[PDB]
């Protein structure tokens, strides 16, 4: 259920802190990707929940645990951070997901390019402490604070995903509670207790009549129904995989910030700069599981979804080869000069180079006359707190502050959904317009119910299958995504001669390492991955492997390299867990083959 | 749980300026050096903070600086048991009366030797005229029964008109 | 004849900062140090039956290896032994051995102890031949071991593959590893932690002992200090590297003069030890900057690396610039005082001194230190550009003049968290940069002959410290010589067109005369000056650094 | 001093376990499924009450499994459509019929522990021979432990890491890690 909206009217000057000042200002407000003031969804849910818990007090006769606190835990999800002891029931997610409240889209658009207006929306408010004795301004307590002009009207999407089995009676209960919380809410943001941030909050389509039904009925309610996971259902229908591989490009645009946990570490989460293919599998279910047994296809490996990398040159960007080295002072792809493919080129005389590591490179070709185009992902560290709900401030006991890296809005990504003709025949014969139906908006990532995670998905037209250049002298390998391999005892490990064995067996050839003293044969780095089985509420086993952009090259010792087998491995990917996006690989790419030391990069209203 | 309020109290009425008032902003709608604070809509208003601290100041005199009492009404960031204020003070817009507008007072320094205006010691304070009105914007949350006796005293002090607000409190206003 | 053996510690960034708990960071630094020192000597002793470990621990300093009666000069077959230490330092050590089988045993022995006593540490070594009957054999062996080691690190089997959360087991409170035993939070609540965090915390207590050699002002109550870096408004990470010193090591056969391997060894060994001594001494001098905290038990600073070319410390954030400046100034002065430097530095550059660059990241206490240090590496890499901008007069090959430099950033919540995004955000007009960095730290007199002296003066750190000092000045009623509101208008103006920002300066400087000092055109009508065809100003930095001097 | 490893190929998971029962006697098991991650404990005979129903692959079934006891650990992972490699570890040489055998020498081995989730639950599983660990971050967790947990117990897994040479330079690395048993602490 979508298209319920919260509306907010600010009736006094209002302030949502960054938790810090800047320069001459001791407090500055959070601004969105369009530099306007806005109310973060995490604040909005936090405030609305708080008012709902006030209702629960009024109905539980002040009992801090009870039937109606049950309902609030049902509606807004459990807080497993604060409950402690041997709690047996799984922590339930919230039914209610709430965006950030933004300004009206037309007003927002009007400010485009008009920097001085974007400043004028805020203004400075003073503050001072008075010495109780001398009755004068207490010096070094003078304080200047940014606040946002009252009268702003803001709105946020709400989505409810009520259980389909939910009794009609309970729907009116939930509507009753949620309506009551909006009515009872009066303030949000900073210095609520001193008159900033007074507001009205209303739901579209809830009114006093919803509260009236509760007031007439509430004594008749019960505890909420117990939670249930939405399990899979396999069917076994899938026709067995046959070539060709069709390749559907999916374009992803970050409409809101997105949090993609690279490594959790205490109260902070670092974020990736690509979207793991695993995130999209839920979307695959929600749009194709009517047409074929998605779960069977995954288990068979009949489906691959790549990672999403930033779009460059109209296509998927490619993680920078670790064979590239830049001049330690003057060069590298960041400086658009002095980049040496150490598979082919000697180090210049005297000048020490450093290997490239980060970032993404676009297209390259046998003679581009220019270094490949370089992509970058803009990211920001968002910050949040938890209020200890009785003293009504953060405390170390409640965990204080926490923060997320996020990919910011307007970043754009590409991924490929790869399907055998066998499934495409089934899908197409059931629906020729399916590629139109792939257009959807979905929520992925960490904290996905709140301000984070809104992405657009949009199919392109079908791409061409990749066509690796065969070369019977040398095999060269670029890891376009992280590579996971089992050791010979099925443990994870990272030993390159395992990969040597793997590739030469898979291609049915023999390989020898490049022996030259000044051309490096191998440039790898290890990789280890935190992950969670949301299907089961436990972490996934720690995946270990080689990170994307690792590269290596070999001389072919004997045999012949089949161009068709190369194409197959580039489409399917090598190693373990390819289906969710690992294992993606590129052979004999011209970038690894060419020498680049001489080259440079190319030169780079409102209504 | 959200702060276990037993009884919320809304406490409201009309505050009347018995003298002219000034609350300084940082630039204001006045042309003056000493210019009035205004809300984001440019209306003349009493900032909730300035009123709240005025009330809390008077409460400090009543309780003889007994902070262990003050901090259980007005809150404290330091004490692990305290935190948020139980009194709440919203902003109030000032209704200057019909056909009336902000006055400007002149101010001057008199050289104590020559008896004449001292060089540079001139200023021109804007003031809200006497008899302007604004809403008493208080709310109070009681975690126990009744109404705190010191808070009852404060309301009597407001009915007595004993509490001064804003700038220039010694020298005509507030 | 024999073999050189090199032992080098990799990933020192990750191992120290991979957890945000100060005590664990300190522990990690000790494991890094004790690996290539204490642990190393114990490995050498068990292989070769020496007692280097006893002599060091009785000495409490590396200098015991200086006198080759105790550290046999094995190139003399009368001073016969299987072993000599060329050098030991933080994260790196080099030793010389004549027997290939025992050479392999040595590397294995140390790395075995590393896996046991220092879980999560990455360390490895290499042996390479030395035809010592040829001069420069040691010099060759040094460079050969370096360039071969870089490759072997990559092709080595996966170091990480041991603490797998596989199978499913409780998350560590402070890292992505599975918890392995309990320990206590800073408040003493029992909490689960990984062996890596545990063994760090155990080893952390060695630091407060070892740092007693430095200064008892430093660390005495680890837990109280942790329960104070959370109180501070700002932390900082300071990272600093010596200029050219790496290239000096990579060129030493030129500077030793007498090409005999003994002379190369003697100078190479002594130079490095002298550099450690200079680093420690300059640190003792710089920590005097923490003046306001001098009343109470421990200064708000934690050294984590303090030798070789490298200083790496966490400190109170608003102090870091003044602390780091005094370190760099003291370091340059100290380097001139040693003969072990003089003869090499004079031949390498024509001045008694060496120099060092530094990068300073200034962060809120909850900001992930891994991200902050990552930025510090990029910042110092920027500051090192003075090597390119300032050069020895008529040098051939063109070579960097000795000149210390700083780069820094203050990570306000909207300012992004990567260097390129940070600098991009400060380029509002395509022809304009609101920053002017790096800052040259060396004093003008010590640069006065250099080519690019005039450039170095424009970028002199003194220019910023002056201007911030102006903003801290007050008028007689006690209010700052520029009001905050006016400062906000100026920052706003910098995002406008140049002509608008130049206008705004004129308007405000006509009122607040002090801004006459801040003009950069030399025409007293623009905060900007033209630079490499761009427009840049230092003024914005004076706004944002307004508070950040001790 | 050797770590012995054993391989078999194409073997279906139920048939691998049935082959190894002589060594996996009373072993703990851990089973990975797209919908589940479930523990089991084999009978003293090493059989399982649901074997073919439990270890069925196709219907969202088990695709990777581990079993271990004092003497040995079995690993298995699906290679294709439920065919998979089995590998057993043993610190002592033991014949497995039809397996390939090899070994790795290792220098030394050391204990590690992993804290399992959950505190001792206020009541046991109704199944005897089990205990319950519960912790709100994951909810309930049922473990095949027979000794009754006291309040403020914790259960630890225990594991042995093996250290060996990998580089010809003699650089040590942890080649493998074997799970031993659950242990109450």
């Amino acid at each position: 259920m979508r298209g319920i909206e919260i509306t907010i009217t600010m009736q006094s000057d209002w302030h949502v802190g960054t938790g810090m000042g800047r320069g001459e200002l001791d407090s500055v407000v959070q601004r969105d990707g369009d530099n306007l003031p806005y109310i973060p969804g995490k604040t909005l849910t936090g405030i609305l929940r708080d008012s709902c818990e006030q209702v629960a007090l009024g109905l539980d006769n002040g009992q801090t645990r009870g039937l109606w606190h049950g309902w609030i835990n049902f509606i807004f999800g459990d807080q497993p951070a604060l409950a402690q002891g041997a709690i047996e029931p799984e922590p339930r997610p919230a039914l209610i997901a709430i965006g950030s409240a933004h300004l009206d889209p037309k007003l927002k658009a009007a400010f485009q390019g008009k920097k001085q207006l974007q400043e004028a929306i805020a203004f400075m408010k003073p503050g001072v402490a008075i010495d109780a004795i001398t009755g004068t301004a207490k010096k070094d307590f003078l304080r200047f604070e940014e606040v946002v002009r009252l009268g702003a009207k803001l709105t946020a999407e709400v989505e409810l995903n009520l259980p389909d089995n939910l009794s009609e009676t309970n729907k009116k209960v939930i509507a009753g509670i949620l309506a009551s919380g909006a009515k009872l809410t009066e303030r949000l943001g900073g210095k609520r207790r001193r008159g900033n941030g007074r507001c009205e909050l209303k739901f579209s389509g809830y009114s006093d009549q919803q509260i009236q039904w509760l007031k007439d009925n509430y004594q008749s309610v019960d505890q909420p129904p117990k939670y249930q996971q939405n399990k899979l259902q396999s069917a076994g229908d899938n026709p067995e995989q046959q070539p060709p591989w069709h390749i559907i490009p999916l374009t992803i645009k970050t409409l809101s910030p997105v949090v993609l946990p690279a490594r959790t570490v205490g109260n902070v989460v670092e974020c990736l700069d690509y979207i793991p293919g695993r995130y999209l599998l839920g979307y695959i279910h929600k749009t194709l599981g009517e047409y074929f047994d998605v779960s069977q296809a995954i288990a068979a490996g009949d489906l691959i979804i790549t990672n999403a990398t930033i779009k460059i040159d109209g296509k998927a960007g490619r993680a920078t080869p670790f064979c590239l080295f830049g001049e330690k002072l003057d060069g590298g792809l960041g400086k658009g000069k002095g980049v040496y493919n150490r598979f082919q080129e000697s180090e210049p005389d005297g000048i020490q180079l450093k290997g490239e590591r980060g970032g993404y490179v676009g297209q390259f070709e046998q003679e581009q006359r220019n270094l490949p185009n370089t992509g970058k992902i803009n990211s920001e560290l968002f910050t949040h707190n938890t209020i200890q709900d009785d003293v009504q401030r953060p405390t170390s006991d409640v965990g204080g502050v926490y923060s997320y890296e996020a990919i910011i809005a307007g970043q754009t990504f590409v991924a490929e959904l790869r399907l055998p003709d066998s499934l495409v025949k089934q899908i197409t014969s059931k629906n020729k317009n399916w590629q139109a139906q792939l257009k959807a908006t979905i929520r992925i990532g960490q904290s996905k119910k709140d301000q984070y995670g809104k992405i657009e998905v949009t199919s392109g037209n079908s791409a061409d299958l990749p066509k690796p250049t065969g070369n019977n002298k040398t095999l060269s390998i670029w890891f376009l995504s992280d590579i996971l391999l089992r050791g010979d005892r099925l443990n994870f490990n990272a030993t390159p001669d395992d990969l040597k064995k793997y590739l030469e067996n898979a291609l049915d050839i023999k390989l020898k390492e490049r022996s030259d003293n000044d051309l490096i044969c191998i440039a790898l780095r290890s990789q280890r991955t935190e992950s969670w089985q949301v299907r089961w509420g436990l972490p996934r086993p720690s995946l270990v492997g080689w990170q994307a952009g690792s590269c290596l090259i070999y001389d072919i010792e004997s045999g012949t390299v089949n161009a068709e087998k190369l194409q197959e491995l580039m489409i399917t990917g090598i190693g373990d867990r390819c289906t969710e996006g690992y294992g993606q690989i590129g052979f004999n790419d011209p970038l690894l083959s060419a020498s680049l030391g001489k080259l440079t990069a190319k030169p780079k209203q409102s209504n | 749980m959200a702060r276990k309020v037993t009884t919320r109290w809304k406490i409201t009425g009309t505050l009347i300026a018995e003298t002219p008032l000034h609350i300084g902003g940082v630039g204001g709608d006045a042309d003056t050096d000493l210019a009035l604070a205004v809300n984001g809509a440019g209306e003349y208003y009493v900032p909730g903070t300035s009123l709240a601290g005025a009330l809390r100041g008077w409460m400090t005199q009543l309780l003889n600086n007994d902070e262990s009492q003050i901090k259980d009404l007005w809150g404290d960031h330091l004490d692990a048991k305290r935190g948020a204020s139980f009194v709440i003070v919203d902003d109030a817009v000032i209704h200057i009366p019909n056909n009336a507008d902000v006055e400007i007072r002149e101010g001057v320094g008199i050289d104590r030797h020559f008896g004449t205006a001292a060089n540079g010691f001139k200023y021109s304070r804007a003031v809200i005229p006497k008899g302007s009105k604004f809403k008493l914007p208080l709310t109070f949350d009681s975690q126990d029964d009744g109404l705190p006796n010191a808070l009852i005293q404060l309301l009597c002090a407001l009915e007595a008109g004993d509490i001064r607000l804003g700038a220039a409190k010694t020298r005509g206003l507030g | 004849q024999g073999f050189l053996v090199l032992i080098e510690t990799s990933g020192n960034q990750h191992f120290i900062f991979s957890t945000n708990k100060l005590r664990e960071n300190i522990g990690a630094s000790e494991l890094t140090y004790l690996a290539t020192t204490e642990i190393l000597f114990q490995g050498v002793d068990r292989v070769f039956q020496t007692n280097y470990y006893d002599q060091w621990s009785d000495t409490n300093s590396l200098n015991f290896l200086a006198d080759s009666k105790l550290n046999p000069a094995i190139d003399d077959p009368k001073n016969n032994a299987d072993i000599e230490i060329l050098l030991a330092t933080s994260g790196k050590a080099i030793a010389l051995v004549k027997e290939e089988g025992k050479a392999k045993q040595l590397i294995k022995e140390v790395t075995k102890q590393a896996l046991i006593n220092a879980p999560g540490l990455e360390i490895g070594g290499i042996y390479v031949n030395c035809n010592w009957q040829d001069k420069l054999g040691v010099a060759k062996a040094v460079k050969e071991a370096h360039k071969q080691f870089e490759v072997n690190r990559a092709k080595r089997a996966g170091a990480n593959g041991r603490f797998l959360r596989l199978p499913i087991a409780a998350g560590c409170s402070v890292s992505e590893l599975p918890a392995s035993d309990f320990d206590y939070n800073a408040d003493g609540d029992k909490i689960p932690v990984s062996t890596v965090s545990k063994v760090k915390r155990e080893t952390a207590k060695s630091a407060k002992k070892r740092l007693r050699s430095v200064d008892g002002r430093l660390v005495n109550d680890l837990a109280q200090l942790e329960k104070s870096f959370d109180e501070l408004d700002w932390l900082a990470v300071v990272h600093a590297d010596g200029n050219g010193l790496g290239q000096i090591l990579l060129s030493l056969e030129k500077y030793i003069g007498e090409q005999t391997n003994r002379n190369y060894i003697d100078k190479y060994r002594r130079l490095s030890l002298a550099l450690d001594n200079c680093t420690i001494n300059a640190f003792k001098m710089a920590i005097a900057v923490f003046k306001e905290d001098s009343k109470k038990i421990d200064l708000p600073i934690v050294p984590l690396i303090l030798g070789g070319d490298d200083l790496t410390v966490i400190c109170r954030g608003d102090y870091a610039l003044e602390f780091t400046r005094e370190f760099l100034e003291a370091f340059e002065g100290q380097t001139e005082t040693h003969d072990d430097i003089k003869v090499i530095a004079q031949k390498a550059f024509g001045v008694d001194r060496l120099s060092a660059c530094a990068g300073i990241s200034i962060i809120k206490p909850h900001f992930p230190f891994s991200v902050a240090y990552t930025l510090a590496e990029r910042l110092i890499k920027s500051a090192k550009e003075v090597k390119q901008k300032v050069t020895v007069t008529n040098s051939s090959p063109i070579t960097p003049f000795p000149c210390s430099a700083i780069d820094f950033h203050i990570l306000y919540d909207s300012s992004g968290i990567d260097f390129d995004r940070i600098r991009e955000k400060l380029r509002p007009e395509d022809n304009t940069e609101l920053y002017n960095r790096p800052y040259v730290v060396t004093a003008a007199e010590n640069l006065s002959q250099a080519q690019g002296y005039e450039w170095s003066q424009a970028h002199s750190l003194q220019t910023l410290a002056d201007r911030v000092s102006y903003l801290r000045s007050e008028d007689g009623e006690g209010k700052s010589a520029l009001p905050s509101s006016q400062s906000h208008a100026l920052r706003t103006a910098l995002y406008l067109e140049k002509n608008e920002a130049d206008a705004q300066y004129s308007l405000i400087s006509q009122r607040y005369k002090i801004l006459k000092n801040f003009a950069e055109d030399g025409e007293n009508k623009s905060l900007f000056h033209l630079e490499n065809g761009k427009y840049v100003t230092r003024f914005l930095d004076a706004l944002d650094a307004k508070d950040f001097f001790a | 001093k050797n770590l012995y490893h054993y391989h078999q190929y194409e073997i279906t998971l139920e048939s691998a376990v049935d082959s190894c029962k002589n060594h996996l006697q009373a072993a703990i098991g851990l089973l990975y499924s797209p919908q589940k991650c479930e523990l089991v404990k084999l009978d003293n005979s090493g059989k399982l009450v649901d074997s073919y129903n439990r270890l069925k692959f196709n219907n969202l079934g088990v695709f990777e499994a581990r079993f271990f006891n004092l003497n040995c650990e079995l690993r298995w992972v699906n290679e294709s459509n439920g065919n998979g490699t089995a590998v057993l570890l043993s610190e002592s040489d033991i014949t497995l019929t039809g397996f390939e055998k090899g070994l790795q020498e290792f220098i030394t081995a050391i204990d590690q522990q992993y804290l399992l989730w959950g505190e001792p639950a206020k009541h046991p599983p109704n199944a005897d021979g089990w205990q319950r660990l519960a912790e709100a971050r994951i909810g309930k967790l049922d473990i095949p432990l027979d000794n009754p947990l006291k309040p403020k117990d914790r259960v630890f897994l225990t594991s042995e890491e093996y250290i060996a040479e990998v580089d010809d330079f003699g650089n040590c690395a942890v080649i493998d890690e074997r799970l031993i048993k659950l242990e109450v602490k």
